[PDB]
């Protein structure tokens, strides 16, 4: 709860993680922008659920006690949508936070909630411009692990089948199309009857809800 | 198709995979949908769709602000009576006496202490009644300070009239009981009963309807009585109210002493009040025009913490409410609304839930004392082989959740160990089950309830709740004309206020700890018991007036075709009279010119003549084009909350509605209003049936209309990101001046080449380019104060080159300039230089943003190469605005100051406007603000959390029209709008030498 | 909505506003919505209509006043409508971002005319007069046509 | 329908007072609709009502008084509506 | 940036309307060095404000 | 319609509810005395 508390703060304040000592207060870290309290307010809440009484007071490593108690390896739903923009707007052309997270695991070794970290850390010190090679991504990636390694305190043939799969894909699709048949409609029409179900099966609920099993039954 | 197949195998991917999932959530629908299908067949459409959830906290409203209606309460009876809509005899300002008493603070007192110590008795006859009343209230009120708020009903008592016209017209009236002025004698007239009642099983002159000051100075004295009422009872009489006593034998009969004690309680509370300070209640039912209402002003009168339940919560409802309260709401009461469905299982759950939970966990921290669940739904011809959805749904609203509540409020209470409070539930009981024709099973639901007189015994509840029964009688409210005639026979029918001050004499402290002994049985049905036959009797009464009625009206209609046989149809054609319909004559609305003599006693003497008049600033005129019309409509809106005649047509018009004719329609010749969209012809009478109804749907504080704002969607905001190419595009044909501007800017990471045949070039987008995908955004505030729709500059006469060249703020200005010039008796502007130099009238209007579309053109509709003029430089400037003003106009070299003041450029203007005439600069100006509503304006006000929070303002039951609340509890950030509004400021000298209207001074 | 109050309250009890009669409060925003900058315009034009009409308006969206607004013993909240025997001034104030304040006292028009000879206010009213039916005319032609 | 008390009542009780009443009372309905559909005036059927002299006087009956005492406006309907050459009440208090 | 930058999704402040505004100049310059509650009428002149 | 009280006289029997459960209280305490009484005077013999 301390990294995740810290990458959003310093994030909504624009200065690394150093700048901010968790000791102190938001209303000392804001200085009196106001407009800039109620945002780390409003994103804690999306965060982490739980409002504390004093949000505004309660300094940040006594507030990174209040949310530990409650959450655990969720990486939350505003941290969530921050972590997808960084790899959208700054990762070069085809750098998925799918493939960072394989480049993480495979040449650093990191496992699902590790590579939660190096990717909160790599948020709060994110390029201003779109990185250009796919080995700069790769070098930047390299870094932010090792940034996390000293925060955290621990230290550090198949593929020539794939070029072919991939070409036969394409003269799959090129012919459907000359067919001028939809191969994806299926999968069309499943996704609204798996509505529609849901749907109906919620009204159900409800009338179960309202005369009970005996009754119903 | 093949080479397609043998790919797909070498693939390993099944093509087929997205039918077979399909084909099998398509099995699972019509096995769901039949289950839905059966338990419809089994409940019926009624009890399926009526069973829906209608409760939520977040909807619920509490009403506590009584310390500031009180003062409302008594500033209105006081120009009312100034004004004489109350005169000294109405009882109406001994009601309001009661309920400003009602609510006594050390601050109420110095209210009417200033308010009526600074009236001038002298002024007029008038004005000595609101002074001597107001030191009469002044006292009382000193008084009542420091003592517990009362419910007393000094309604003047009625009675049912029917009469049958002598041309057969039934008519209905409720007049005063001759002998009956005073609750107190009403409680007389019950213990004595009637002749109908035989065998068993004082004078205290009021001042009322003819001196009020002299009846509210009695207010506060407490009646003291020795010849008890319970004493006037005949021996072997029952008297129209009546407790009752259970048997041994297992019978309940008429009890005298128990009897005794409940109307000596009524007859102490006609002449004392009754308070129900500290009493928390819950009342379903009590909707408009019910003895539920009735019963619940009561309790709010006596101060009570009340929640009441509503079916059909609106806005329409939440402003009954806030008037219920602020009129009624004693100190130390509070009103709580919340939306409900008895008939929901879950939401008499969710309820008395929401009550007795923690304020801190969303709750009301309640604990009740009274339950009166007088919730319904009307089954009518119904008989038993008719009983099916409706009345077994109505059974289960009547009883058995009724069960379901009072068990839910006992495991609250007995799941907090509190056994010494017990919460009294005014059963709703009926005197005639099954006695009248097809109450659909509602005879079933009220004779049910009669269990709970054993089960308190029986069972376990008995410290949680306890049970008074009432026998509700025949009440009259908004099937009663046979009222007078039932009550022919010596039996007694009851009013509301009636009814409700038998109920509420059951929450008396005397009749509660009754019920806490053994429960409680009460017939509140006026004899009604003894008339024999009562169905039959009943339906006799209502054919002999029927029948009365429909021989009488079918024998004139006769009578008089007779006439116009035997005495001819011409001569009875030049005898009936001419009806005159009214027409809508919108006037200027200049101020009054009182006499001299009456100007000079405003003002000192001294005055005359003091005041260099070249330096006292004068309001000429003013205009405005918002959300509700010009300054005409919008005043007309505002003060009084609908429009007139001059309304509508008003309205009708500048919304486009209507349009004036004058011409041949079809054949005949016609001037006046005619439908623009259909040109058939309007008359001015009609325009409000025709109209108004959408009118006021689509003007005001309403959802965002797209089409007005060039499709700005708040729900499908447009917004475009950035990607990168991860494989080269499929080339696409381009002009060669065009494919040139791409390769300029993508350089390595485009190829273009001439296709030499068509001299056009193609362009491919290689991979590493950089390409801009469309999405869409959801967004929070979906409502805005929008002009009028079918508003239109084209209409108020201006011309479409400058619609065209113009940005939309910059119509809304020149319009009200216009509209304000009128409102200032000057029609062409060139007379102004008439009396003053082309140097000396200026503008000073100004604005916040404005221009705010034509910055678009400039930011982004230019970003996308979008045709854009090539002057919407000029547009966007805060300062173009008066530049067409006086460029259309004016035609002025004054002055031309221009305040950008936000959201108080207007009152900036102002400041600067005088000043500028202060200095001789100018003798006439122009001073005003202006701001437009626009797509990206809306979203930074919303990234700011400036504006309202419309899912939010959804979530809590807010309709659009009640989102902005100003000085509210509930206050959650502004509404935004659209609009402007100038006026015309002038030296007072000028004003009066040119004669123009004066509206104000500055 | 609190500061506002909070700061008419003091302008008030500083310049010895008997105690007891406190300013009657209108809020047109509930009717209107809020028009960054015509706001201003709007209130003073409701301003004028109060003045010449001796009706104030009520804010009929007022369901509940906040409790805290009850410190202001000097602000009346209405929430109908007061048809009263005369207003004399009124008080538009209105605040902008940045520390954009401002007040404007708009006060009953007859007051000037007491400063004003009686054959001089007559030849006045005559004038007035006239142009309203000047006006009047004027009006319903450009309505129509 | 046994140890139920009035805040324990539910599913259960709900449905027992619709088999108990509510779908006798339209039992008595229906079989008025087909006589009346055939003109059958003059051959009424006779309802024996299962009634008890025990209304809520034991514990936790459940919804079972509440489904006996109901019957009891049979009484009065058989006058006051228009089945009565249909049906016939006929009720017994049945004892222990 | 609130025009356009806001139309790419780019990332720009929630207050860019704030600085937009031709009299929050002055706000600024009373905020952080004057401290005045003088008056406050600022001109929109265009070339010759 | 016919009323036919087929009760027989239990209606007479006043304070039914408690009358009832204080029969059945009375022989179901008879019943667990008795037998436990009789268990343990048999365990007593055991010992003894």
């Amino acid at each position: 709860a301390s990294l995740l508390l810290h990458v959003l703060v310093a994030h909504k304040l624009k200065k690394s993680l150093d700048s901010i000592p968790m000791s102190k207060t938001i209303k000392d870290l804001v200085g009196g922008k106001s407009t800039v309290q109620n945002e780390i307010l409003g994103d804690l809440g999306k965060e982490f659920g739980t409002t504390p009484e004093k949000p505004e007071e309660t300094p940040l490593e006594e507030l990174a006690e209040t949310f530990q108690d409650t959450f655990s390896g969720a990486l939350g739903k505003q941290s969530s949508s921050l972590l997808s923009r960084l790899i959208s707007s700054k990762m070069p052309g085809g750098f998925t936070i799918t493939v960072a997270r394989k480049y993480l695991q495979t040449r650093w070794g990191l496992p699902s909630g590790r590579q939660d970290g190096v990717l909160l850390v790599a948020l709060s010190n994110e390029p201003a411009a779109r990185l250009g090679s796919e080995a700069d991504a790769k070098a930047f990636l390299d870094s932010m692990a090792q940034k996390y390694a000293s925060i955290v305190g621990v230290d550090l043939l198949e593929e020539i089948t794939k070029d072919h799969k991939v070409l036969a894909r394409q003269q799959l699709q090129v012919l459907a199309r000359y067919l001028k048949m939809d191969l994806d409609n299926g999968e069309r029409k499943f996704l609204k009857e798996k509505d529609t179900v849901a749907e109906l099966q919620a009204q159900l609920d409800y009338l179960n809800a309202e005369l009970g099993e005996f009754f119903v039954n | 198709r093949q080479q397609l197949q043998v790919l797909a195998r070498y693939l390993k991917m099944d093509l087929d995979n997205g039918e077979r999932k399909f084909l099998k959530e398509k099995d699972t629908v019509a096995e769901l949908q039949a289950q839905l299908d059966y338990l419809n067949a089994e409940l019926g459409e009624f009890f399926v769709n009526g069973v829906a959830t209608s409760f939520s906290r977040k909807k619920a409203r509490t009403f506590d602000s009584s310390w500031n209606w009180a003062k409302q309460s008594l500033l209105s009876l006081y120009f009312e009576i100034i004004h004489g809509v109350l005169k000294n005899v109405d009882r109406e300002v001994v009601s309001e006496a009661i309920n400003i008493m009602n609510r006594s603070n050390d601050a109420l007192i110095k209210f009417m202490e200033y308010h009526i110590s600074n009236t001038d008795e002298t002024k007029g006859e008038n004005y000595q009644l609101v002074k001597t009343l107001g030191e009469q209230l002044i006292e009382n009120c000193k008084q009542v300070l420091d003592v517990d708020p009362v419910y007393k009903d000094v309604a003047k008592p009625t009675g049912p009239k029917t009469a049958i016209d002598k041309n057969g017209n039934i008519t209905y009236s409720e007049e005063p009981r001759e002998k009956v002025r005073k609750l107190s004698q009403y409680v007389q007239e019950m213990a004595l009963g009637g002749p109908i009642t035989k065998e068993s099983q004082m004078d205290v002159e009021d001042a009322l309807d003819k001196d009020s000051t002299k009846e509210v100075a009695s207010l506060p004295n407490k009646s003291t009585i020795s010849k008890t009422v319970s004493s006037t009872i005949p021996r072997e009489t029952i008297p129209f109210l009546h407790l009752r006593k259970k048997t041994p034998a297992g019978d309940w009969k008429y009890d005298r002493q128990l009897s005794s004690l409940f109307l000596d309680g009524l007859e102490k509370a006609a002449f004392n009040g009754v308070t129900f300070k500290d009493k928390y209640v819950l009342i379903t039912g009590a909707g408009k025009g019910s003895i539920g209402a009735e019963v619940l002003q009561g309790l709010l009168q006596g101060g009570a913490k009340v929640v009441v339940t509503t079916s059909r919560f609106s806005k329409q409802v939440t402003d009954y409410y806030q008037s219920i309260y602020a009129k009624y709401g004693a100190k130390g009461s509070t009103l709580i609304v919340v939306p409900f469905n008895q008939g929901s299982k879950q939401d008499v759950e969710a309820l008395i839930e929401f009550i007795y939970d923690t304020e801190k966990n969303g709750g009301l921290g309640w604990d009740l004392d009274a339950i009166i669940p007088f919730a319904a739904i009307p089954e009518q011809g119904i008989e038993l082989e008719h009983i099916d959805s409706k009345s077994e749904f109505a059974h289960r609203i009547m009883l058995t959740n009724i069960l379901r509540m009072m068990g839910c409020v006992k495991k609250q209470k007995s799941a907090r160990g509190i056994e010494t409070r017990p919460a009294q539930v005014i059963l709703p009981m009926s005197p005639n089950h099954g006695t009248f024709g097809g109450d659909g099973m509602y005879s079933e639901s009220k004779l049910s309830l009669e269990t709970l007189f054993n089960r308190w015994h029986s069972e376990s509840w008995a410290n949680q709740l306890t049970v008074c029964g009432a026998i509700i009688g025949w009440t009259r409210g908004t099937n009663n004309i046979i009222a007078e005639g039932i009550e022919k026979m010596g039996v007694r029918t009851f009013s509301q206020k009636e009814m409700a001050f038998n109920l509420l004499g059951l929450l008396t402290p005397e009749v509660v700890e009754l019920c806490q002994k053994s429960p409680v049985m009460a017939d509140l049905n006026g004899g009604l018991q003894f008339v024999p036959e009562l169905k039959e009797f009943t339906a006799k009464l209502r054919k002999e007036l029927v029948e009365t009625s429909e021989v009488r009206k079918a024998v004139s209609i006769e009578t008089a075709l007779e006439h116009k046989v035997v005495n001819g149809n011409s001569a009875d054609a030049a005898y009936a009279q001419v009806e005159i319909q009214p027409r809508a004559n919108i006037q200027l609305d200049f101020p009054e010119l009182k006499p001299y003599k009456q100007v000079k006693q405003i003002a000192p003497a001294e005055l005359e003549g003091l005041l260099d008049l070249e330096r006292v600033i004068v309001v000429t005129g003013f205009a405005e084009v918002g959300p509700w019309g010009s300054a005409r409509t919008r005043w007309e809106m505002e003060a009084f909350g609908e429009f007139s005649l001059e309304g509508c047509v008003e309205m009708a018009w500048i919304m486009g509605f209507i349009s004036y004719h004058n011409g041949n329609l079809k054949g005949r010749p016609y001037t006046g209003w005619v439908d623009s969209k259909t040109k058939e012809p309007v008359d001015d009478k009609d325009v409000k049936a025709k109209y108004e109804t959408s009118i006021l749907e689509h003007s005001g504080i309403r959802l965002i209309e797209p089409e007005l704002f060039n499709g700005y969607n708040p729900e499908k905001k447009e917004m475009i990101q950035e990607v990168i190419v991860e494989e080269d595009l499929e080339p696409f044909e381009a002009s060669k001046e065009t494919a040139e501007q791409f390769k300029h800017q993508h350089g390595d990471k485009v190829d273009i080449f001439e296709i030499p045949e068509t001299g056009e070039y193609s362009v491919k987008l290689l991979k590493g380019a950089t390409l801009y995908i469309p999405k869409a955004l959801r967004f929070d505030r979906l409502v805005a104060g929008q002009i009028p729709t079918g508003w239109n500059a084209k209409t108020y006469g201006i011309s479409d080159d400058i619609i065209s060249q113009v940005d939309p703020i910059t119509l809304f200005v020149l319009v009200s300039v216009v509209e304000a010039f009128i409102a200032s008796g000057i029609t062409d502007p060139y007379e102004m230089y008439k009396y003053v130099h082309v140097s000396e009238v200026g503008n000073c209007s100004g604005s916040g943003m404005g221009g705010v579309s034509a910055l678009r053109g400039m930011f982004k509709d230019r970003f996308k190469d979008e045709p854009v003029q090539n002057d919407i430089l000029q547009e966007s400037f805060i300062n173009t605005m008066s530049a067409w003003v006086n460029m259309l106009l004016i035609s002025s070299s004054g002055p031309i100051k221009t305040p950008v003041g936000a959201c108080a450029t207007s009152v900036e203007s102002v400041d600067i406007g005088v000043e500028t005439i202060l200095s001789g600069k100018a003798r006439i100006c122009i001073v005003g603000g202006y701001d437009d509503f626009q797509e990206e304006g809306s979203f930074e006000f919303g990234n700011m959390k400036a504006t309202s929070n419309t899912l939010e303002e959804f979530e809590h039951g807010r309709t659009p029209a009640e989102m902005s609340r100003p000085a509210t509890t509930t206050r959650n950030g502004f509404m935004e709008a659209q609009g402007a509004g100038i006026q015309i400021i002038m030296q007072a000298d000028l004003a009066l030498k040119m004669g123009v209207p004066i509206y104000g001074i500055v | 909505d609190k500061n506002e109050s909070a700061t008419i309250n003091e302008m008030m009890k500083h310049l010895g506003r008997s105690e007891g009669n406190p300013v009657i409060g209108v809020f047109q925003k509930f009717l209107t919505g809020h028009p960054k900058g015509a706001a201003g315009a709007w209130m003073m034009n409701g301003a004028l209509q109060i003045l010449n009409s001796g009706i104030i308006p009520g804010n009929r969206n007022a369901d509940n006043v906040d409790k805290i607004l009850e410190q202001f013993e000097y602000v009346l909240y209405p929430s109908k409508t007061l048809k009263t025997d005369g207003v004399r001034a009124v008080s538009i104030t209105s605040f902008g971002f940045g520390q954009k304040g401002g007040q404007a006292i708009v006060v009953h028009p007859d007051y000037l005319y007491g400063a004003i000879t009686e054959d001089r206010y007559n030849e006045y009213v005559a004038k007035v007069s006239a142009r309203e039916k000047s006006a009047y005319k004027f009006f319903h032609n450009g309505m129509i046509y």
